[PDB]
C-alpha cells in the first residue's frame, strides 16, 4: 500500500484502511482506467468532424450549424412561444444570435446619455 | 468548410456588445446595490434562520435560473427540484417588514451580474501583459475572471475608491497565483516559482556583468544569505521544462524518446524464475525445523517488517521475551549452516 | 418595451420572476398581468414592471446536442425517412437516405446518439504514459498528461464559476474553452493544434494521433515487433 501498511502479499486483495489503496500486483497499473465528470457535456470529436458528421446527418444539422451551437456562437431552440422581430413565432429547433436571443428572453431595452 | 476554426478569442472580444459605459454614477449605484443586498441576505438568515449560503444560492436561482438551473448538479450535490420553491415560497410569504429584504436581495445579485460584466473587458487588457508566462491567453482571462468576481464579493463602495483600480489588484492576484499552480507539469510550492524566477532575474546580469555564463559559486553569492554552489545547482535541476516521451530521435519518422526506455521495474524471465525458486527453496530449508524456531525469523524478516526490537516485544505473539529470543535466532541460524555447508542449495543466489 | 402595473398594498412575486398571461401580481390578487414577461419590482415607485419576454428554452453547446439527441425517435424517424423514398424524386431521395443508413445501424446496434456526446470523460491507464524520472533528476512524459491536466483546470474553474453565479457570457467561453480542451485530447489538431509553450510549436501527441499515427496510416506503415 501507499502509506506502507501492508505487503507480503499475505493480504491479497485487500483495500488499506488508512491509504486506501489495493494490495495487488503493480502491473495493474497499466491496466486501470480512470476518469472525469465534466461540468457540462461535451461532443466528442470524432462523431462531429468525420464527415457525414454522424450527429449532425441524425439531426439535419449541416456542419457549420452544427460548429455555430457546438462551439456557441447560435442558440438552437429547444420549446419557445416566441414570436418577434420578424414577427414569425420560431419552433422547437433552428438557431438564433446573441442579439435575436437577447431579445426574445430578455426584452427590448435601450439607454440614452 | 474550415472557415470558423480558430475564432476563439476573437469571438470572445465580443463582449464590446455589453454596453462597457460605466459611468461613476451607475458604477456606484450598482456597488451599493451590491452591498445592500449582502446585507439583507444575512437580514434574511436571522429572520428566516435559513443559512446565509443556501439563502444566496436560492435568490441566484430565481435570476439565473431558466435554463440554468443546471439538469447535472454534480450527481447530487446541489439540490435543484421543488427545494427552491419551498424557501422562496417561504422567503415570499413573509410580513412586508421583512419581505422587503428579498427584493433588497433580488436586485443585488442582478447588480453584481451587470458589474462584473462591465468590467471584463478591464480583465483583458491585464492580462494581454501575462501571456506567454506559461499558461495560455484565455486560461488566463477566465482566471483573472474569478479575480474580478472576488474583487466584487470584497469592494465596500463607501470608501470612495474608483471599482476599476480596485479590482485591477485582485485580478492580477488571481492570474500571478495561477501562473504558480497551473503552469508546470510537476506542480510546485509558490515561494519556489519566486525563487526560480528570482534566479533567472540575476543570470541576465551575470551573463552581461561577466561576459561568460556564470559558475555556480558567482550565481550564489549574488543570490543571497541562504544560498550555495550545490543549490543553485540542485534547484535549475527542477527547474526544467521535462521531456515528451513522444519525441523523435534523428531519424524523426520511426523512432521516439520512449522507444529506448527500458522497464526495470518488473523482473525480467531470468528474474522472475530465480526469486521464485528461492521462495521454493527457502521453504525446503526451514520445513525441517522446529515451527516455533521457523515463525520467528519469518516474523523477525519473513512476512513485513524489520523488528529491530518490535518482535522482541510482543514475543512469538505469546512467549518468554526479549533477551531470550536473541539467543533463538543464532540457534535458527545456525542449525540452518549446519544444513547449508552440507547440501549446498542457497549458496548460488548470493548474486 | 415593458408594461407597469402600480400596486396599493400586498405584491405577490419578487424581481426576476417570469409571468403572465393573466397572473397574481399584487393586492390580494386584484392586479393580474397581460402578457409574457419578466418582473421587476420598482421599490420606490410603487409599479412593477412587466418587460416583454418569453421564456424561451433555447441553449448552445453540447448540452444543447445532447438534449435532441436524447429526445430523438428513431423508431419514428426510420418510419419518417422511408416516407421520403423518390417522393421528390432524384432530389431528396439521394441526399436524405443517407440520413438513414445512420438512423437504421443505430437501431440495430441499440447504442443512444446521446452516447456520442461525453459526460464522462475516461482516463488511460497512467503506467502507460507515464512519468519516468531520467538522466539528470529531469523527467520525461507523455504529452496525454498535459492534455489531461489542462482538460480538468478547465473542467474545476468551471465548476466554481458556475458555484459562483458568473455571469453567462464568462461561463460560455468556459465552456467554449472546455470543449476545446477535450477535443485536443481526443483528436488534437483537428482545429489548429495547441503545443507546449515553451520547448517548440511542435503539436502535442493526442490520443488519436497515438493510436493510428497521424501519417494518413495505418500505412505507410512503423509496423513490427
Ligand atoms: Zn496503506
Amino acid at each position: 500500500c501507499a502509506c506502507g501498511k501492508y505487503k507480503r502479499q499475505r493480504f491479497e486483495g485487500k483495500v488499506c484502511e488508512r491509504c486506501g489503496v489495493e494490495v495487488t500486483k503493480s502491473i495493474v497499473r497499466r491496466y486501470r482506467m480512470g476518469h472525469i465528470e465534466l461540468a457540462t457535456p461535451a461532443a466528442h470529436i470524432w462523431f462531429v468532424k468525420d464527415v457525414p458528421s454522424k450527429i449532425g446527418t441524425l439531426l439535419d444539422l449541416s456542419a457549420t450549424e452544427l460548429e455555430q451551437v457546438l462551439y456557441f456562437s447560435k442558440y438552437i431552440v429547444l420549446d419557445p412561444k416566441g414570436a418577434i422581430l420578424n414577427g414569425v413565432p420560431v419552433e422547437k429547433r433552428q438557431l438564433l444570435t446573441d442579439e435575436e436571443y437577447r431579445e426574445l428572453r430578455y426584452g427590448k431595452q435601450e439607454t440614452y446619455p | 468548410p474550415k472557415i470558423s476554426t480558430s475564432d476563439p478569442v476573437r469571438q470572445y472580444l465580443h463582449e464590446i456588445g455589453q454596453v462597457p459605459l460605466l459611468t461613476l454614477e451607475e458604477e456606484v449605484e450598482l456597488a451599493r446595490k451590491v452591498e445592500e443586498g449582502m446585507e439583507a441576505i444575512k437580514k434574511l438568515s436571522e429572520i428566516t434562520g435559513l443559512d446565509p449560503d443556501l439563502i444566496r444560492e436560492v435568490v441566484r436561482a430565481k435570476i439565473l435560473g431558466s435554463a440554468r438551473v443546471r439538469h447535472i448538479p454534480g450527481l447530487k450535490e446541489t439540490l435543484d427540484p421543488k427545494t427552491v420553491e419551498e424557501i422562496d415560497q417561504k422567503l415570499k410569504s413573509l410580513p412586508k417588514e421583512h419581505k422587503r429584504y428579498l427584493h433588497i436581495a433580488r436586485e443585488g445579485e442582478a447588480a453584481r451580474q451587470h458589474l462584473i460584466e462591465a468590467n471584463l473587458r478591464l480583465v483583458v487588457s491585464i492580462a494581454k501583459k501575462y501571456t506567454g508566462r506559461g499558461l495560455s491567453f484565455l486560461d488566463l482571462i477566465q482566471e483573472g475572471n474569478q479575480g474580478l468576481i472576488r474583487a466584487v464579493e470584497k469592494f465596500e463602495y463607501k470608501r470612495r475608491f474608483k471599482f476599476s483600480t480596485y479590482a485591477t489588484w485582485w485580478i492580477r492576484q488571481a492570474i500571478n497565483r495561477a501562473i504558480a499552480d497551473q503552469a508546470r507539469t510537476i506542480r510546485i510550492p509558490v515561494h519556489m516559482v519566486e525563487t526560480i524566477n528570482k534566479l533567472s532575474r540575476t543570470a541576465r546580469q551575470l551573463q552581461q556583468e561577466l561576459g561568460r555564463e556564470p559558475t555556480y559559486e558567482e550565481i550564489a553569492e549574488a543570490m543571497g544569505p541562504g544560498w550555495d554552489a550545490k543549490r543553485v545547482e540542485e534547484t535549475l535541476k527542477i527547474a526544467q521544462e521535462p521531456v515528451s516521451l513522444e519525441t523523435p530521435i534523428g531519424d524523426e519518422k520511426d523512432s521516439f524518446y520512449g522507444d529506448f526506455i527500458p522497464d526495470e521495474h518488473l523482473p525480467s524471465p531470468v528474474d522472475a524464475a530465480t526469486q521464485s525458486l528461492l521462495s521454493e527453496e527457502l521453504e525446503k530449508a526451514l520445513s525441517k525445523l522446529s515451527e516455533r524456531e521457523a515463525m520467528v525469523l519469518k516474523l523477525r524478516k519473513g512476512l513485513i517488517d524489520g523488528r529491530e526490537h518490535t518482535l522482541e516485544e510482543v514475543g512469538a505473539f505469546f512467549g518468554v521475551t526479549r533477551e531470550r529470543i536473541r539467543q533463538i535466532e543464532n540457534k535458527a541460524l545456525r542449525k540452518l549452516k549446519y544444513h547449508e555447508s552440507r547440501t549446498r542449495k542457497l549458496r548460488d543466489f548470493l548474486d | 418595451k415593458a408594461r407597469v402595473y402600480p400596486f396599493e398594498d400586498d405584491v405577490e412575486v419578487s424581481t426576476g420572476d417570469r409571468v403572465a398571461p393573466g397572473d397574481v401580481l399584487a393586492d390580494g390578487g386584484k392586479v393580474k398581468s397581460d402578457v409574457y414577461g419578466r418582473v421587476e419590482v420598482d421599490l420606490v415607485r410603487n409599479v412593477v414592471r412587466v418587460v416583454e419576454s418569453y421564456d424561451i428554452d433555447a441553449r448552445m453547446g453540447a448540452e444543447a446536442i445532447q438534449q435532441l439527441l436524447k429526445e430523438l425517435d428513431l423508431e419514428a424517424l426510420e418510419k419518417e425517412l422511408l416516407e421520403e423514398m423518390k417522393h421528390p424524386s432524384r432530389a431528396r431521395r439521394a441526399k436524405a437516405r443517407k440520413r438513414l443508413e445512420v438512423v437504421r445501424a443505430f437501431l440495430d446496434s441499440g447504442n443512444r446518439p446521446e452516447w456520442m456526446i461525453l459526460e464522462a470523460v475516461p482516463v488511460l491507464p497512467p503506467d502507460l504514459r507515464p512519468m519516468v524520472q531520467v538522466d539528470g533528476g529531469r523527467f520525461a512524459t507523455s504529452d496525454l498528461n498535459d492534455l489531461y491536466r489542462r482538460l480538468i483546470n478547465r473542467n474545476n474553474r468551471l465548476k466554481k464559476l458556475l458555484a459562483q453565479g458568473a455571469p453567462e457570457i464568462i461561463i460560455r467561453n468556459e465552456k467554449r474553452m472546455l470543449q476545446e480542451a477535450v477535443d485536443a485530447l481526443l483528436d488534437n489538431g483537428r482545429r489548429g493544434a495547441p503545443v507546449t509553450n515553451p520547448g517548440s510549436d511542435r503539436p502535442l501527441r493526442s490520443l488519436t494521433d497515438i493510436l493510428s499515427g497521424k501519417q494518413g496510416r495505418f500505412r505507410q506503415n512503423l509496423l513490427g515487433k
